[PDB]
């Protein structure tokens, strides 16, 4: 009976749904994981790629003996292409990631010392993406028609901030176009 | 719903009359009441009494300038207007308003009101003499829960 | 020049502190609400580079105009027309040299000031972008005025057989700031020897205008350029300040933040305000129980009834002391003037009683009358303090009478006779005939003739002289800690840390628990005063038997009414109680028998 | 402090370097007024001039600071330091970093007061060992604040005793006891106590080729006359050859021993006791007579 | 002109409201208005005694009119609106002690409801036969599923194992589950997470 | 009926519960075949631990991760039942309404599990003697039973039903059943032109014009 934040989520657990996906890493060390989700190994052979879940990766970087690999788009000479399509495009954006805003902030809390060349470029490259998306939904919601939109490529985190009032907003206004007659 | 903000909303008024004449006065003696007489009427009441007959007791009289001096000024500049002297709340009675009477007219007009009022309080929520803070007054339970979803999520994505 | 640009618009997009980002982070929070301004916060400047910082504080209004263009750039960027120009805020706190550095080095230079603002103007214009036509031709231009060196920075030109001057100003396309010339006064202690104070002269812009008050002290921060007017033996020039940003102290219009009332709320919740503060008000004064509390009650207030008719109610309450000397009744009524939002210290004569209220003069330009001054058209909402109601003798009494009860004046002098609005509350101290044998002799002969202001006054204190030989040596005790070994700087901190109240938390405090909460008595408890007065009366009509004449009349009665409103406002309570006002009465009943003796 | 604060400032414990010359009251105000003062110092943008400005000025200090090797000898100015950075947010060195850590260690916050007493400095310890992250940054400038002022503060009663001339100079120490002036309650805690002598060892820093022996203080704030009586070292002026470390302690153990009528070694560090009233005139008594050294 | 205090009851229980789900989580509720719904039970009295007066000469007097039909709807329609109001500040009433029947729905000395609202403890005492039927209704819940998964609390989801914690205002040898903990004053703790959820909601450890 | 299989099904049925207007069929079935496995995984680490400390008269890492996974399982169903109590309290004379009358829905098993209704029909008790005693003394003869007549028909329902939610499509692609040209969609209003969902473009609607497709799994919320 919590009768606080019933409708929506609360930012602390939608980070906990994208932790349970896995990414790829880069093992040192040699029954240990009967997790029930666990895929353990043998001996593990460093110097190979393996998709495991985040969550236990990030307990294993506490103990610091592993290394995380970046995945495919990390770096600010793959996201130039990414900030064209959409300025020739007032239209929609075109391709995302879609879990990237929770990711970043993950990837630089206690993972900061593992990339060559995070700071000072890469923030740069995000923040500039974290309101050009949302530059574009201001002029989205003015064009409300009824019982209509279309969103295509929106993060969990700006579709947990549009919610919990355009539900209402519209719903408001359905009162009086529906018991008009 | 047990009703926590409406009912209170439609302790509000009316100004209407009569078309016959009923001893039944509470409001004080001459206990008939003469007939096309007005009278200021409660919601409660007023909403079925102009129901039950054929030809209903009660007369309704429209309190035309919510019809006709407001809905003009409410056609100009939906960017700083009075929605609150004349109403401290607005919506429930214009909702309930237009099922008795059921006009299609100013059914468009509010329509284009509340997608430009909530124009600006999506873009305004991102972070005083005797009554003058009423033009923000019937916002507080429309954008307030919102409020606090910009404040909290900005919180887990800072330190 | 342009390549000192190319190194700001590549430094207000990613200059951070650690992971928070900030300047991008208001400038786009900036632009959905219209105010278009920057807050730079020089100090927090300097983490880039002393070299730009140095071509800056060395060499003045090209380094403003510069910037302002990059920020009007980069706002331009955080967007994709209607795009205004900015303004700037700059603030520093390095120390305050107040009105002795004239001339020396201080010309064109960053400088910080300390002020009190007597005298605003009203407002102008001057324009910021054009559209100039010539004659002869049909030419068309435009030139942008920003930043000055007034007027006549660069003058309309001559080119486009062509006359000179050919060249005019239209109004179809512009725009326009406007310019205040609000006088600044000096802050009355800082420059002693025995001289009178000085002043200057400053304008302004827009975007941080209209945000004072005359009669709070501020500190300014700005340029120190110089202006050539002509309308004096050598030419001479005239000082003035360009100003930049009022990062003063309260306004001393409800808007604040939300945390300043959560302490607030966390305190009012405790039911231990009333008999705290009698403590916690005046550090330095040996009890007074019975007046402490009237004070408390007088700069709250009670409300303003504007009821469905032509009429209305004076809600408020203004109190009156009298009394021998040494015994307080002057040196607190410098206590009340700080603690005040607005307060005015008039005391002293009456000061020429006509020149209390307003004055009119000939003035230098269309040499035509208007109203300028007075000593009641500042102090609305807060109070009043004057002394000395005895030897006035000769217009004070005509000059309060309309002054109070209605605070509708309305000067009826060579111009206007405008009815302007007054919410003001007095208070006054004053002196009996020679204060002993005025108690021991026929109880009257307090104001030599009149009754007339008393009746419009209602809380009367009468202080006295006993000869307790008991609590006058704590009171000699009392004295000597305070006056040296300063320990109650160490006692007032090691007992207030987590009991009491400081001086300056209530001034934050007042003014937000009056303009909040609109209360009103209880509608039961009507039958509590009623029972009460009618005895009053006849309390009163037992002592006129006795060949005793004079005061009580019914306005003292709807004076109770709001001393019961008043504490509803401390508590900021909706709706009265019976515990509530039986306190109040409590405090008008050691007032209601001094008529006896 | 003074890439915190203000170069003025240095007005106070300049003179403590004077202090450390000669002079703590007399003659300073009109002495210092050369050296320190190359100008009547300019307050226009002087937040800027001990941290930006000083590019020239302290530059110049650079060449002031090896023609005021001459000018009084005054030597004890030049170290070769240590600093460190934050990426912005200007610099922090390690001189004045450890002058906050004991400031805010100070303040922050029959024989039953006590209680209340001995857990205080438990409590307003933990402010502080959490002040060396970068977690926390906006309460590491209450120190700094705090700092500023308490040393003012602590001087406002040392020009007092200084010019009661209360310093007796019996047979080998120098016995001082504050009976009472004012602002008493600062000394409780004994960490102000052993900068209050770092002060009062400096006064007598002079040459006294004679006697090189520290001072023991006295001061009472509560009730029972608790007394943290405690002793300093002597302190050579830069020129250790003979390592001394105390005479004390080793006499400390015999009135603990011979008296025992309410002393006490509650109190951590041996170099601080407590003592009665009427047991500290004849506490040194047996000290006069008692050589140990 | 009839329900009129009803609408100043019902405004006054929109002060409830916001006072507490505005501020904070901790309730302090109010006050039980007896004496303003005694004054609506007043009316409510002298008003089905009005209408049996009527309800007897109906058959007697005017014999049914359709004039005096309506009469007896006036005194119908004034009772829900009278009992719409009398019940829904009965509700928002006893919906916001529910946080109590959960926040410290038992962790430590949960049957003591002492130290806590005892001048409202004959508005809630007199109605702690709820309380109390909560509570127990709570209790068998508790069992009731057939595995022991927790109920009291722990809603925020878990981060990591290792958190940090301080002490303070608090005193005794508590946790004699788990492994004792040793809690005396002011004391760091570095612990696993899952062992101090039982104590942050009974307010004994402090930060995080 | 793997493991992971019996999982990510168990999250993809509680998102969708969070911003439900109204009640869905508690998936009983599922359940028990977990809450065995939540009791035996606690057991296989209770004795596995004990092993480790028999050994002292070196691995730190085995026995941490089994410890804090399955306590954040048991986490989620922690919030997942507390929330059908967060559901089932306003709706309680809504569905006594239906169960009462015979009907096309029972409140059955695969509806609601033993504990809830054993709440539900004491906690509507208890809440019915607050009113009765306390209140309704002065109660007349025409409002006896708590449920609306006529007037005011607010003692009745939660007729919320066309608040809007926001979807994912994630319709699994086989073809199959294609009527579309990009993928197969359909959809159907009360009065509006049937223009529809394409495969996985995130819209908004209302309950019953989605109400349908949701009885089958192949489109998320
Ligand atoms: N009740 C009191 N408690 C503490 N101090 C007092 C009190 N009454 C007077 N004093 C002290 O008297 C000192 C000087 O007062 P001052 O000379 O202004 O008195 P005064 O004006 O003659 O008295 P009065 O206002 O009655 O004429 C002040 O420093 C003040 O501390």
């Amino acid at each position: 009976l919590p009768a606080h934040l019933q409708q929506t989520f609360s930012p602390e657990e939608i980070q906990f749904i994208v932790e349970n996906e896995p990414i790829k890493i880069f093992p040192r060390i040699t029954w240990q994981l009967i997790t029930t989700d666990d895929k353990a190994l043998n001996n593990m052979v460093a110097m190979r790629s393996t998709e495991v879940v985040l969550w236990i990766a990030l307990l294993l970087k506490q103990q610091s003996k592993c290394s995380i690999v970046a995945p495919q788009w990390l770096t600010t000479k793959e996201l130039d292409r990414k900030i064209q399509y959409e300025k020739t495009h007032p239209d929609r954006f075109s391709e995302l990631p879609w879990n990237w805003l929770v990711l970043a902030r993950i990837l630089f809390n206690k993972a900061k010392d593992d990339f060559h060349d995070p700071i000072h470029e890469l923030r740069g490259k995000i923040q500039d993406l974290r309101e050009i998306r949302q530059i574009k939904v201001l002029k989205g919601l003015k064009y409300l028609n009824e019982s209509h939109l279309q969103l295509d490529n929106l993060s969990l985190l700006e579709i947990n901030e549009l919610r919990p009032f355009i539900t209402e907003i519209m719903d408001k206004l359905r009162e009086i176009h529906t018991a008009s007659l | 719903y047990y009703d926590i903000d409406d009912v209170l909303a439609d302790g509000t008024e009316f100004p209407c009359k009569f078309q016959y004449d009923i001893p039944g006065l509470g409001y004080n003696p001459g206990r008939p009441i003469t007939k096309n007489t007005k009278l200021s009427l409660p919601l409660w009441l007023a909403r079925i009494l102009a129901i039950v007959g054929p030809v209903p007791f009660v007369e309704l009289l429209p309190p035309d300038m919510f019809s006709t001096k407001v809905m003009n000024a409410i056609k100009t500049d939906p960017v700083a207007l009075d929605l609150h002297s004349i109403n401290s709340h607005f919506f429930s009675l214009a909702i309930k308003w237009i099922m008795l009477f059921s006009e299609k007219e100013l059914a468009n007009v509010v329509s284009e009101l509340l997608l430009q009022r909530a124009q600006e309080l999506n873009h305004h929520a991102s972070s005083t003499s005797t009554f003058l803070l009423k033009l923000e007054e019937m916002e507080k339970e429309i954008y307030k829960k919102s409020h606090e979803s910009y404040k909290d999520t900005k919180r887990w994505m800072f330190k | 020049n342009t390549e000192i640009i190319k190194s700001f618009k590549n430094f207000i997009l990613e200059f951070r502190l650690d992971s928070q980002f900030i300047y991008r982070d208001q400038l786009r929070n900036n632009i959905l609400v219209k105010n278009y301004s920057l807050t730079v916060n020089m100090e927090h400047l300097i983490g880039y580079n002393e070299d730009i910082y140095k071509k800056l504080s060395d060499e003045p209004s090209d380094i403003i105009p510069l910037f302002e263009t990059a920020i009007t750039q980069v706002a331009k960027r955080i967007s994709i027309n209607s795009l205004p120009t900015f303004q700037l805020i700059l603030n520093s706190n390095a120390n305050q040299i107040p009105l002795r550095d004239l001339d020396s080095e201080h010309v064109s230079k960053i400088v910080r000031l300390s002020g009190i603002i007597i005298s605003t103007s009203v407002l102008s214009s001057r324009a910021t972008y054009l559209s100039i036509m010539c004659r002869n031709c049909r030419h068309t231009t435009s030139i942008t005025i920003n930043n000055f060196n007034t007027g006549n920075t660069v003058s309309l030109p001559r080119s486009c057989n062509c006359g000179p001057d050919p060249y005019i100003i239209i109004h179809e396309s512009s725009k326009f700031i406007d310019q205040q010339f609000l006088k600044l006064q000096e802050i009355p202690e800082l420059v002693p020897v025995g001289e009178m104070p000085r002043n200057l002269t400053m304008t302004c812009d827009r975007y941080l205008t209209n945000k004072v008050i005359p009669g709070t002290r501020v500190t300014i921060v700005g340029i120190y350029s110089i202006y050539n007017s002509k309308n004096s033996g050598v030419a001479i020039r005239t000082p003035y300040i360009k100003i930049l940003g009022i990062q003063s102290d309260v306004e001393t219009v409800t808007m604040f933040t939300e945390e300043e009332e959560e302490e607030f709320l966390q305190l009012s919740r405790n039911p231990k305000l009333y008999e705290i503060l009698t403590n916690s008000i005046a550090p330095s004064i040996f009890g007074n129980e019975d007046i402490k509390k009237a004070i408390v009650c007088l700069l709250m207030g009670g409300s303003k009834k504007i009821l469905p008719d032509g009429m209305r109610l004076r809600g408020d309450i203004n109190v009156l002391l009298l009394g021998d000397p040494g015994t307080a009744k002057s040196q607190l009524l410098k206590f009340v003037e700080k603690v005040s939002p607005i307060a005015v210290y008039t005391s002293g004569k009456g000061s020429s009683a006509a020149g209390l209220t307003a004055s009119v003069q000939r003035d230098p330009m269309t040499r035509e009358f208007y109203l300028e001054g007075g000593a009641m058209v500042l102090a609305d909402g807060g109070v009043v303090c004057i002394d000395e109601f005895d030897k006035m003798r000769d217009e004070d009494r005509v000059a309060i009478h309309e002054a109070m009860e209605q605070q509708t004046i309305s000067i009826a002098k060579a111009g206007i006779t405008t009815v302007l609005n007054s919410r003001t509350s007095v208070l006054a101290a004053a002196n009996p005939i020679y204060g002993r044998y005025d108690d021991l002799k026929s109880p009257g002969d307090n104001i030599d003739f009149q009754t007339t202001i008393l009746s419009r006054f209602d809380m009367i204190f009468i202080v006295k002289d006993d000869h307790n030989e008991e609590r006058d040596i704590s009171i000699a005790n009392h004295v000597i800690n305070i006056h040296t070994g300063n320990a109650n700087a160490m006692q007032n901190q090691q007992e207030e840390n987590g009991s009491e109240i400081s001086i300056e938390k209530m001034k934050r405090y007042i003014t937000y628990c009056r303009l909040k909460c609109a209360p009103r008595l209880s509608p039961q408890a009507a039958e509590k005063l009623s029972s009460n007065f009618v005895t009053i009366r006849k309390q009163l009509l037992i002592n006129e038997l006795e060949s005793t004449e004079r005061p009580i009349t019914i306005r003292q009665l709807e004076a109770i009414i709001r001393i019961t409103e008043s504490l509803a406002k401390l508590e900021l309570s909706p709706i009265a109680q019976e515990r509530h006002v039986d306190e109040a009465i409590r405090l008008f009943q050691a007032s209601t028998m001094d008529a006896a003796s | 402090l003074l890439r915190h604060s203000s170069l003025y400032d240095s007005f106070y414990y300049s003179n403590y370097v004077n202090a450390k010359l000669s002079l703590w009251n007399e003659n300073g105000k009109k002495r210092l007024h050369k050296m320190f003062a190359r100008m009547g110092i300019p307050l226009s943008t002087a937040q800027e001039t001990w941290l930006y400005m000083d590019h020239s000025i302290k530059r110049e200090l650079g060449i002031i600071f090896d023609k005021n090797l001459d000018r009084y000898g005054l030597q004890d100015i030049i170290r070769d330091g240590f600093v460190r950075t934050l990426g912005y947010r200007g610099s922090i060195s390690a001189s004045e970093f450890v002058e906050a850590l004991t400031a805010l260690l100070e303040v922050g916050n029959s024989a039953q007061k006590l209680t209340n007493l001995r857990k205080r400095w438990v409590s307003n310890f933990w402010l502080s060992w959490d002040a060396l992250d970068d977690r926390k940054v906006e309460l590491l400038n209450r120190g700094i604040q705090l700092a500023q002022d308490l040393q003012r503060a602590i001087f406002n009663t040392g020009v007092a005793i200084l010019e009661k001339k209360l310093i007796k100079h019996l047979r080998i120490y120098r016995l001082c006891v504050l009976q009472d002036g004012p602002d008493l309650d600062l000394y409780r805690n004994p960490l102000t106590l052993l900068r209050l002598g770092n002060w009062l060892i400096e006064c007598c820093a002079e040459s006294e080729d004679k006697q090189l022996l520290p001072m023991v203080l006295a001061s009472i704030d509560e009730n029972t006359d608790t007394y943290l009586v405690a002793g300093l070292t002597p302190r050579y002026p830069r020129g250790t050859k003979k390592p001394i470390l105390n005479n004390f302690s080793m006499a400390f153990q015999q009135i603990t021993a011979e008296t025992d009528a309410k002393v006490r070694i509650d109190n951590f560090e041996s170099s601080i006791i407590e003592i009665r009233r009427e047991d500290l005139s004849p506490f040194l008594e047996k000290l006069t007579l008692s050589g140990l050294l | 002109m009839y329900g009129d205090l009803g609408n100043k009851l019902v405004l006054e229980a929109k002060r409830t409201k916001q006072l507490y789900a505005r501020s904070n989580q901790d309730v302090n509720l109010p006050m039980y208005h007896e004496d303003i719904i005694r004054n609506i039970l007043k009316e409510v009295s002298n008003l089905r005694k009005n209408t049996e007066y009527l309800k007897e000469q109906q058959q007697l007097g005017m014999l049914d009119d359709k004039v005096a039909k309506c009469q007896y709807f006036v005194t119908l329609l004034c009772m829900e609106r009278n009992k719409r109001c009398l019940l829904a500040y009965q509700r928002l009433r006893t919906d916001i002690l529910d946080s109590m029947a959960w926040n410290n729905n038992g962790l430590d000395l949960m049957s003591s409801i002492t130290f806590s609202q005892q001048d409202t403890n004959n508005l809630s005492h007199q109605e702690q036969e709820y309380l109390k039927e909560y509570c127990d209704l709570i209790t068998d819940l508790k069992s009731g599923d057939l595995v022991d998964i927790d109920l009291s609390g722990s809603l925020v989801p878990p981060s990591d194992v290792f958190i940090d914690v301080r002490v303070l205002k608090d005193a005794g040898e508590i946790q004699t589950e788990y492994g004792v903990f040793n809690l005396i004053k002011d004391s760091q703790f570095f612990v696993r997470q899952s062992d101090v959820e039982r104590l942050i909601q009974q307010g004994y450890l402090q930060k995080i | 009926v793997s493991p992971q299989q019996d999982f990510s099904d168990l999250m993809k049925s509680w998102k969708n519960e969070r911003c439900s207007p109204e009640l869905l069929p508690y998936p009983h079935q599922l359940m028990k075949r977990l809450l065995n496995r939540i009791s035996m995984q606690s057991q296989l680490i209770e004795n596995i631990s004990m092993g480790f400390l028999d050994m002292q008269n070196e691995s730190k890492l085995p026995l941490l991760c089994m410890e804090t996974e399955l306590e954040r399982l048991k986490f989620v169903i922690r919030s997942y039942i507390r929330c059908r109590l967060s559901k089932i309290d306003k709706f309680s004379l809504y569905l006594r309404q239906l169960n009462e009358d015979e009907n096309s829905l029972i409140s059955l098993t695969d509806l609601l599990s033993k504990d809830e209704i054993k709440y539900h029909d004491t906690h509507s008790l208890i809440w019915l003697k607050l009113v009765n005693d306390s209140i309704l003394k002065y109660m007349p003869e025409e409002l006896q039973a708590i449920n609306d007549t006529e007037g005011s028909v607010n003692m009745i329902d939660e007729p919320d039903w066309n608040k809007f939610v926001f979807i994912h499509v994630n319709g699994p692609p086989d073809g199959e059943n294609e009527f579309g040209k990009p993928c197969y969609t359909v959809t159907i209003p009360d009065l509006k032109e049937e223009v529809e969902l394409t495969i996985g473009s995130i819209y908004v609607m209302r309950y019953e014009v989605i109400r349908d497709l949701l009885r089958d799994d192949k489109v998320a919320l």
